[PDB]
Parts: C-alpha cells; structure tokens; sequence
C-alpha cells in the first residue's frame, strides 16, 4: 500500500561508457518509467504500462524540463568546482526529488543533492528550510533560503502535483506493480575439509521483499548464516542466496526457510 | 573526499542451475561511486555472446547499480566470471558464478 | 511528472 515517485538527475564533468554527461530518470515504486539523456536529448518512456497512458504533449513537457535541467547541471558543476577550489577532472553532481504515499495515507516530499557522492544540501518542504550537509554547502543554503517564491513552488509541487501524478501512475501500473511471482528454491551443498557449505537460492520472486533463513532442528541459525543482498533478474523479478557451514555428519538437521508474499505458508527445503 | 566506493558484485543464474539446461547468467554490480565502470561476462576467460547491458540505476546514497546478463547453458566444468574495472580497484576484479 | 528547476548554485 505505500508508493513512491522519484526523479534522479545526474551530471558528470567527464562522461564515459554508460555514463552520459546528463541523465534524468523517473521511478514509480522503484520501477523505471522514463529516461532522458544528453545523447538522445529527449525524454521517453521505459515501461509500456506508462507509455500506454501518456501522450506526445506529456513527453514534450518532460523533454523541455530535462533540457532545462541539463543546462543548469553544466553551470552547477562549474560553480561547485570553483566552490571547492578543485582542478578540472572527474566530478559528479546529483539531485533526487519526489514524493511518497505512506501506509497511513500520509505523504513525504524529497529534494536532496549530492556532490562527489556525498550529501551536499537538502530541502525540507514542511519548514521551507535548506540543510547544508557539508560546510561548502552553507553558501548555497544562504543563497537558496532568500528564494522564497521558488521554495513555495517546490513545496506546492511536492505536496500536490507530485502526489496527484503518483496516484495516477500507480493506477496505470496496477497489473505489473501488484503481480506476485513465487520463488523457485534450490538447495546445494559443497564439502571441502570436514566443512559442508549449504547454499539456498531463491529465484524469480516478485515483489522484492523476502525472508530467507537456515534452521538446525527447526531453530534459526542467524549468527551462522551468510546472506546476499536481494538482486534483480532481467525480467524485474529477484534473486537471493543464504549459506551456512555445518558438520557434514549433521547435514540432516538443516533446512532453508523462505517466506514471501506469493507463498501461502513458509517454504522449507532440504538438500 | 570524493567517494571512492568499491563495487559489490553478485553472479547468479535466473533459474536454478541444472547442468545442460537453458538459463540466463546475471552479474549485478552495486554500491559504487563514481559511476564510471566496466563490466564483462566471460566463459573460460573469453567474451560471452549476446550480452545485454542495462542502463545504470541510481541510489538515494549517490551510489549506482548495473545489471549485465547473457544466455548460458551451464556445464559441470565451465568457468563463468564477471570482470569489473572501477577506480576503487587497482586491478580489475573477477567474480565467479558458483556452480 | 517532473518539476522545473529554476535556480542555479
């Protein structure tokens, strides 16, 4: 029941393969919905459920805004290089903004900036204040706090326009966003030196949240479990692994336990 | 200082591995900054066919992620790796698909 | 839908 709309704008001073000079991308509930970059010079849809509910006027508006951002990012990279007394080279400037609809029906708004991979400045729409996360951002906090009309336009957008769009987009995406795909689980084992490494892998599940654990005689072995981060497949489903090292003679005591929204009860799996 | 965050890499198959059965090999690279990176899928150290490279995605902590994937039919003996070059590493790092 | 950026550093 929670939802999110987020835009990420990223500029680099020294482009490379896969890293255009400027990119702007949108995400709904973590799903990529559109893309602009400095090479294409236009914003296009990246999910057919989004494409089927938008039109040329919509994309031309996103393109005009993204072209404006691209111009601003080129100026800001040079402002930041001078702010920090840096040489020319490889630098990154980033913005993330957007809005959340939470489980209680309440909303949150975001507008935050990162320079060189570090928090720089962030806007609090509830208070109309900027917070400098780095000393070199205090000059910017003072400049941008004098721009009251612009702050009010951001507040109105984050609280109204952004959420109004998110609620529509969640409706456009219902068939994809609300789907459930079960994990396909495999247990494998490797004996090395009177150590047996048991591996449990869950494949192809959706949505992303999952619980995977190793049990000994039904008892969770949390301190002994190694687990990977949840990572995506090419079809937008997910994968996770968990391992445990056990005495080969005790192999029959161990089961992998998987819990997921697609499953009507916990999955229990033996090697 | 500028973040110099090392890529964290996982190499995994789309479906449970069965020697001889059609599958997809995935390399997911995350946690890194700056965004410049080179990722290759290799079979016995040589370039794999039919690789797709998804556009990078973006974290709220100013790190990036990339998924790279290709068709494969895993055998008992073949060695599949993901080779990653990033400024956080002195030399490119290899990550093995565990059979 | 995006927000227009109207200020520079």
């Amino acid at each position: 029941e929670p939802h999110s709309l987020r835009y990420f704008d990223t500029g680099v001073s020294d482009p490379s393969p896969g890293v255009p000079r400027f990119v702007s991308v949108g995400y709904v509930d973590g799903h990529l919905i559109d893309h602009y970059d400095s090479e294409t010079q236009r914003t296009e849809p990246r999910a057919d459920w989004f494409a089927a509910n938008t039109d040329q006027q919509y994309w031309d508006r996103q393109t005009e805004i993204s072209r404006g951002a691209e111009q601003i990012f080129r100026l800001d990279l040079e402002t930041l290089r001078e702010r920090y007394n840096q040489s020319r080279g490889s630098h990154t400037w980033q913005l993330m903004y957007g809005c959340d609809l939470l489980e209680d029906g309440s909303t949150r708004g975001f507008r935050q900036y990162g320079y060189e991979g570090r928090d720089f400045v962030a806007f609090d729409k509830d208070t109309l204040t900027f917070t400098a996360a780095d000393a070199g951002a205090q000059i910017t906090k003072r400049k941008w706090e004098q721009e009251g009309t612009d702050a009010e336009r951001w507040k109105f957008y984050l609280e109204n326009t952004c959420i109004e769009g998110l609620r529509k987009y969640v409706s456009y995406g219902k068939d994809v966003l609300e789907r459930r795909e079960r994990p396909e689980v495999q247990v494998s084992g490797m004996e090395a030196d009177k150590i047996l490494t048991l591996s449990c892998r869950a494949h192809g599940f959706y949505p992303r949240p999952i619980s995977i654990s190793w049990l000994k005689d039904g008892m969770v072995q949390e301190q002994e479990t190694k687990r990977g981060s949840t990572v995506p497949n090419s079809d937008g489903t997910y994968h996770i692994w968990a391992t445990i090292d056990v005495l080969p003679g005790e192999r029959d005591k161990y089961q992998c336990r998987v819990e997921h929204a697609s499953l009507p009860q916990p999955g229990l799996f033996s090697w | 200082g500028q973040a110099k965050a090392a890529p964290k890499v996982q190499v995994y198959s789309r479906h449970p591995a069965t020697a001889g059965t059609e599958n997809i090999l995935n390399c997911y690279v995350e946690g890194f900054h700056p965004p410049k990176i080179d990722i290759a899928l290799l079979k016995n150290g040589e370039p794999m066919k039919d690789v797709k490279y998804n556009d990078m995605s973006f974290g709220d902590d100013w790190t990036f992620q990339r998924l790279v994937y290709a068709p494969f039919t895993p055998t008992k003996s073949d060695v599949y790796t993901c080779r990653v070059d990033h400024e956080a590493f002195t030399e490119p790092q290899s990550f093995r698909w565990e059979p | 839908l995006r927000k227009r950026q109207l200020t520079v550093l």
